[PDB]
């Protein structure tokens, strides 16, 4: 009931001073699906309030985290104190296929461990040391990027200059990046700043090379980062279409294939938050078209699959038909199986600037109901995407608050949720089943027909398991 | 056992040779101690050490790979009177903190075993002409607990002086850092003695001591040496045991109460060393 | 394709043919990928000897460090004190990480807040973020005290922690007497149990060095235990059981075992049990004070010994059979309490295990690596053990904590082979363990890499991994573990020979080959 | 356009005293100028607005939990001449940075648009008694384009020089900065001129001027003014008016070359004002020799 959900809010409210208030009462929201200009209902992308224990990282996570730790060809030195890099080594599951320490570097954590002298005499010349020293214990890399924690900015290092020498007496491609974790308000501000250092010191690489051998149907999976596989199971069905996958930005993604995607013909967008930025500058100066597409779930699988074919010709649309062929029956049996288990279910979400809307189709596809959703850091653009996609009358959060989250779970009672690791064990305590919808909860993949089976058996597991019928001592 | 103390005050009016004399007789008494320069000129060891500029920590620092390559053999020296001596340095011009190169130094000697349980005292011979965060940072961090001002009966010394003490002030709620007293490097102004007494009482401490000037103190830096070793006779050596039995007994360790920017002009006037003003021709000409 | 019946997730889904064709395809069409026999080459070189000296002489780099930073052990020390708050005066990301560090390795939830300094606060500060901070923390999260500690933004721009509390009490933003004890806890110095030191510093100063002409020492008859940066929930555990079994009166100064181990019975606690207020009020009071991890509570001996003028014992961590030994005698002479038939029989069980399990253990060589009072408490038990513990290394160690160890080590023959390493990290310890080949390293979860890699050199060069420190993410439930007194000795051991008897029966499992030696008993 | 310039020194020597009649000596010779006191110690607008303590940013802005509620008109103030005056205020003894101190009066009048083209000259009064990042925030942030060092004939005020020199040069090779000159306040010592002189020509500058002393320069102080306002027609008046046409015209501008605190020690023994140390007595007591 619309009034009991904007009831539920002002209540929840209560709790806080004036400005706090004021402020977190413009994040929340009573779903209208009519609505196509979310700031009519919604403001995000603001900065968090202090205090109140928002679940949002920051731009190095964004940045290092995000866009660049996945590329696995290449060394990322989490520059400044040791805190950063370690926190962040291996906690994102953007698989790849390598051999680390040798050729691929993405479990490792590279930094270069601040001590309080490189505070006071800054740490440009031992990022030059540093480089040499990286040079000779991984002649391997095919290139270096430097991410910059919270003091580089702060102490006025020059990154750029030392990229810039070191880059040019090693003739390697070594990337400065100014992620620097004060930037910004969330992990967003991170992704922007990663697209444009790709842009200034990757991208180009090649623009005068012709010895890529390009064909009509090449294209690029833009915005996957592989989590549990994801794009892999995302790639085959492409591929199976009749395309050609030149690169993968940036799950198991080499820079070779991010220096060859100015030669693709269309670009695929995945996540459109933390990847427009590159792609609408591909438009601009290559003339690469991009669209957005969704392979959570059968429903948006066959409509993106035949959305992207239609922008080829008749043999690729064919193919496309084959391969939605080929599948039917395997989704139809993973919901023949399932959604008995399932149907009525009610799901909250919490996720960060994709996922949010991105899954609700999959749910559907389970006869599954999200009654609630938000991001961590989506922008306008993000919910304008979103509101259609809800019921109306659903719940809509913008960065929520730790006491929100909880308030309004109580008062839902959603029969699942989905949110992150942080999160997990609060709910877990309350009785009510919750999946990790950022890291899959160490399974997956979940994009693509393959990753449907997957999911559908993963929220069935949960959601029914017999512990939570356990919660309550019977002398009680 | 070990007393932690801190030589504050303005630059240019003998600060540094008065902490030497200092700790000179303390040694001379029996004392064991340790002096730690935290003045980016370091020059707070040469007398000790006969020297014409000891390495800093700052400076060895800079060109290792990590502080820890350093050895306290080299950042330590032994001189007159086994007295141990230590010079932070700072960065280089224009680039860091001063204050933080201090602390950075102060880790370092902690971590090395540098305070050894013999030690009687630790004296810290820092800059105090703009009392900044960064070179306020000793007192923050309770690397010292007695603060003893040097300055003279003029006014920016003097200014200094109620600088450092606003300080301490600063982390006194939270902290056990104290103002031992005010030590007046006389510069031979009349009531001079009676100035700085003044302002004692009305930063609620002591002039634990008066030197006078003495040429004596020239003669023996020409030979790079406190007086106490130059010349154990002379009457000037006598000021600076005073100086040195007075601070060994001192118990008046408090929270000071800087004055006002008046209040010190008031005092500045009631002395001559500064004239009332006659506001009426403020603004004239001709 | 998937079998609805028999779902594969990434493991072996991407074993499926397809899937490695695909592949295969995209590797050589795109990646542009180093040969197959250059990258062996490269791999080769680095299990070398003169790899190792070329990774010994780095000087700015580091590779997988086996350390954190400050305020992470600031939250865990804030963690242990009634209804209170961890608070970062900082950059929010700094809590997103701490928080799920913490989470991933108690498997519980973990709270924390940040005062979301940005940009504009890079340059004037962030006063305005620690007034509308803790107003907006202590009216919705209503905990009975906030601790506050640092990242390395507001550390390097220097925001006065003192000043910026006491404004927003003088301006209203948080009761006068709200208690807020506060530390500087920069990640660029120490680390993260360098945090824990300055936070629990900072809060018994806060409410004991105002009022210290109140206290009698020994007037209160306990004894505080103050237990440092600990992450195994048995080992605040077996103090208490110990201190009472013996009737002890003790007082366990920042105490996170029940709100890092709250039932999952329908409602979610944000905080539980932990030490009160009034205990670290009391705490002056107390006989004395007992540290159990010396090497990273030196500011709190200085502020213990100087102000409390507490005769503070100079007692190692309390693991393995002599240093536990040590321990309870030394509790039994400031207490007055004897020492128990219970302990003595449990002291006596824990001799009998080392005895019945020695001839596998004997020579058994080990690389190792924690925090240093951990590492140097392993090290001790592995020479009671017999055993020898060849390479050392303790990442945030210092040059006394060496000279010490290597003082344990020279009081033994068992140590001869021994050599400890400072700063180094698992990049340097995976040379060693390639150069010279132990038979089990003993650490966190960072370590399950270094014994993929051996194996890539060959079955017979794999060194496995024995999961003892922290963090351990990979595993379940290791948390609930013990590693002090004689129970944790207990269970090293049990640990020890079990893993030195898996790897056995592996490389005995092959039929009419290595299985003349399966024997059924050992 | 405009020329941002700084004047650095050490304290004590009189640099507040020569910025401001410098400064008006640019006035009534009809140029647009602001000076920006960067000095905890030493008021530079005093005596531009008769002023006995001008209100300072950090102050004021405490009087508002922050500066974005602060009023151009109660920051930038104008007097003789028409020059604009504005202090950054020290750092709070025991706490503040002196460089954060700095960034923030920039910051306000940059966006109050006080920082615009109509202003001919830009004079950054700061304290050169510590090179530090925080005091040499004026360089870094790039808005002190000349520096211009007020020295004396003594040891102090010329390690000083020396000490700002080798600040200048750390940034030399990052931006525009230089080294003007060397502006000498007489001491009234003997040959002092020569050795600042030679002194310029060693760091690889040139001494723009010598400022007299004369007793017109302190008459003009406690009544809170400049000798160009004053007394027009002083003898001292010329005097600045001369250093300001120097500076106005200055087409000087190096990256210095710091000297070693032995070529230092040479100069002044070189001039008799440092003793020469007898090596074979050092270390040697009074009963030995
Ligand atoms: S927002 Fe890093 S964890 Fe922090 S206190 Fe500094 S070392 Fe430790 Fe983002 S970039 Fe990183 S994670 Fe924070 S620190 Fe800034
Ligand atoms: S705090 Fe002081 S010493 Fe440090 S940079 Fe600022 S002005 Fe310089
Ligand atoms: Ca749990
Ligand atoms: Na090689």
């Amino acid at each position: 009931s619309r009034e009991e959900v904007e009831s539920l809010i002002q209540e929840v409210l209560e709790v806080y001073p004036e400005k706090a208030r004021k402020d977190r009462n413009k994040h929340l929201a009573v779903n209208d699906p009519a609505v196509t200009q979310s700031k009519k209902c919604i403001i995000s992308n603001k900065k968090s309030q202090p205090g109140l224990m928002t679940i949002r990282g920051c731009a190095y996570a964004g940045s290092k985290g995000v866009v660049w730790g996945p590329i696995k060809d290449m060394i990322h030195i989490s520059h400044g104190p040791v805190g950063c890099g370690q926190y962040s080594r291996a906690g994102r599951r953007n698989y790849y296929i390598g051999t680390t320490g040798v050729n691929a570097f993405v479990t490792m954590n590279f930094t270069s461990d601040f001590q309080e002298k490189d505070i006071v005499f800054g740490g440009d010349k031992k990022l030059a040391k540093l480089i040499d020293e990286v040079e000779t214990l991984f002649p391997l890399n095919k290139g270096i990027s430097v991410q910059s924690e919270c003091p580089i900015g702060l102490i006025g290092d020059d990154i750029e200059s030392v990229s810039k020498v070191k880059g040019a007496e090693l003739s390697k491609t070594i990337v400065p990046v100014r992620c620097e974790g004060f930037r910004g308000v969330s992990q967003s501000l991170g992704h922007h700043i990663a697209n444009d250092a790709v842009r200034d010191w990757v991208l180009g690489k090649r623009d005068e090379d012709t010895t890529f051998a390009s064909t009509p149907y090449d294209v690029a999976i833009i915005g996957d980062y592989n989590i549990g596989g994801d794009a892999w199971s995302s790639r085959i069905l492409l591929e199976e279409m009749g395309l050609r996958c030149v690169a993968q930005w940036s799950g198991d993604g080499s820079i070779s294939e991010i220096e060859l995607t100015p030669k693709v013909k269309l670009n695929l967008v995945h996540c459109y938050r933390s990847m427009n930025y590159i792609s609408r500058h591909m438009e601009e100066k290559y003339g690469i078209p991009w669209m957005e597409y969704n392979f959570f779930g059968p429903t948006k699988t066959i409509e993106s699959l035949r959305a992207i074919a239609a922008k080829f010709d008749e043999s690729i649309q064919k193919k496309c038909e084959e391969v939605i062929a080929k599948y039917k029956p395997e989704w139809e049996a993973v919901v023949a199986k399932y959604r008995p288990r399932l149907e009525g279910k009610r799901v909250m979400l919490y996720i960060g600037g994709l996922r949010p809307r991105h899954v609700i189709g999959a749910y559907e596809d389970l006869g599954m109901e999200v009654v609630g959703t938000g991001y961590e850091f989506a922008h306008n653009d993000d919910y304008d995407r979103t509101m259609k996609e809800m019921g109306d009358s659903t719940l809509l959060y913008d960065d929520v608050t730790g006491y929100e989250f909880e308030e309004f779970v109580k008062r839902i009672k959603p029969d699942l949720i989905g949110s992150g690791i942080k999160e997990k064990f609060i709910f877990q305590k309350m009785g009510i089943p919750f999946r990790e919808m950022h890291s899959w909860d160490y399974s997956g993949p979940y994009h693509g027909f393959d990753g449907f089976a997957i999911f559908a058996r993963d929220m069935d597991m949960t959601l029914n398991n017999p512990c939570w019928k356990k919660l309550q001592a019977p002398w009680e | 056992a070990m007393r932690q103390c801190a030589i504050y005050g303005k630059g240019g009016i003998g600060k540094s040779t008065t902490t030497q004399n200092l700790v000179a007789a303390l040694a001379e008494m029996g004392k064991k101690v340790m002096i730690v320069g935290c003045d980016p000129k370091a020059d707070s060891t040469r007398l000790i050490l006969h020297s014409k500029a000891q390495n800093t920590i700052m400076e060895m620092a800079a060109e290792a790979g990590t502080v820890e390559d350093l050895e306290l053999e080299d950042v330590l020296k032994a001189g007159y009177g086994g007295v141990k001596c230590v010079e932070s340095g700072g960065p280089e011009p224009g680039v860091g903190c001063a204050g933080r190169g201090v602390i950075t130094a102060i880790n370092f000697l902690e971590e090395e075993g540098a305070y050894e349980d013999d030690l009687d005292f630790v004296f810290y011979d820092v800059l105090g002409d703009v009392v900044c965060g960064g070179f306020a940072m000793p007192i923050r961090e309770n690397k010292a607990q007695e603060i003893y001002i040097v300055c003279s009966g003029e006014m920016m010394a003097m200014y200094a002086a109620n600088n450092i003490s606003k300080g301490i002030v600063k982390y006194a709620n939270s902290g056990s850092v104290r103002l031992g007293g005010l030590i007046c490097n006389s510069r031979n102004t009349d009531r001079e003695d009676e100035l700085i007494i003044a302002l004692a009482n009305k930063l609620g401490t002591q002039m634990i001591h008066f030197v006078p000037r003495d040429n004596v103190v020239q003669r023996a830096e020409i030979r790079r040496m406190t007086v106490i070793e130059y010349d154990p006779k002379a009457k000037q050596a006598d000021e600076y045991r005073a100086l040195a039995r007075k601070v060994v007994d001192n118990k008046l360790l408090v929270i000071p109460n800087p004055i006002t920017m008046d209040e010190l002009e008031e005092l500045l006037m009631e002395f001559g060393i500064m004239e009332v003003e006659d506001e009426s021709i403020v603004g004239k000409t001709a | 394709s998937q079998q609805v019946d028999k779902i594969k997730a990434s493991y072996p889904l991407f074993l499926d043919q397809d899937y490695k064709d695909m592949l295969a395809k995209k590797r050589d069409g795109f990646e542009e990928k180093y040969p197959q026999d250059k990258i062996d080459e490269v791999f080769q070189w680095t299990t070398t000897k003169e790899y190792q000296e070329l990774n010994f002489q780095r000087e700015a780099l580091t590779v997988n460090p086996a350390k954190a930073c400050q305020p992470l052990g600031a939250v865990l020390c804030a963690l242990g004190f009634e209804k209170t708050m961890p608070y970062v005066h900082g950059s929010q990301g700094c809590v997103a990480y701490f928080r799920s560090y913490f989470n991933r390795h108690f498997r519980e939830p973990v709270s924390c807040v940040s005062d979301s300094m940005t940009e504009d606060a890079a340059v004037f500060g962030g006063q305005q973020n620690m007034k509308d901070g803790l107003q907006n923390c202590k009216a919705t999260y209503k905990p009975d005290m906030i601790a506050v500690s640092t990242t390395c933004m507001a550390e390097v721009i220097g925001d006065d922690l003192n000043a910026f509390i006491n404004n927003s009490k003088k301006e209203g933003f948080i009761p006068d007497e709200f208690p807020v004890p506060f530390a500087h806890t920069p990640s660029f110095v120490g680390s993260h149990v360098t945090g824990w030191d300055n936070m629990f510093e900072g809060i018994a100063r806060y409410f004991t060095l105002k009022s210290m002409d109140d206290k009698v020492v020994g007037s209160n008859k306990k004894i505080n235990i103050v237990p440092g940066f600990e992450t195994y929930l048995g080992n605040f555990r077996v103090i208490k059981r110990m201190l009472s079994e013996m009737g002890v009166g003790y007082s366990l100064l920042s105490d996170p075992e029940e709100v890092l181990d709250t039932p999952a019975d329908g409602q979610f606690r944000m905080y539980a049990g932990g030490t009160t207020q009034e205990e670290m009020k009391d705490a002056p009071n107390a006989l004395n004070t007992v540290l159990l991890q010396p090497w990273h509570l030196e500011k709190t001996k200085k502020f213990v010994e100087g102000t409390w003028k507490h005769e503070v014992p100079k007692l190692n961590i309390p693991m393995g059979l002599d240093w536990t030994d040590e321990f309870l005698m030394k509790v039994s002479e400031i207490s007055g309490q004897p020492i128990p038939a219970s302990l003595t029989k449990e002291r006596g069980r824990l001799v009998d295990m080392m005895t019945d399990s020695h001839t596998w253990l004997h020579g058994k060589r080990f690389a190792l690596w924690g925090d240093p009072d951990f590492v140097m408490g392993l090290v001790k038990f592995l020479l009671e053990l017999g055993c020898e513990p060849v390479h050392i290394l303790c990442h945030n160690g210092n040059k006394r904590w060496k000279k010490a160890v290597d003082a344990i080590l020279a009081a033994s023959p068992y140590g001869k082979n021994a050599t400890v390493y400072i700063g180094k990290d698992l990049w340097h310890l995976r040379s060693l363990v390639f150069t010279d080949k132990p038979d089990f390293m003993i650490g966190n979860s960072y370590g399950k890499f270094i014994q993929r890699d051996t194996l890539h050199k060959g079955k017979e060069f794999e060194v496995p991994l024995i999961r003892i420190g922290f963090p351990i993410f990979d595993r379940h439930h290791l948390h609930r573990s013990t590693t002090l007194g004689y129970e944790g000795a207990m269970q090293i051991l049990t640990t020890l020979v079990n893993s030195i008897l898996e790897r056995l029966d592996e490389e005995t499992r092959g039929m009419q080959a290595t299985d003349y030696n399966h024997d059924l008993v050992r």
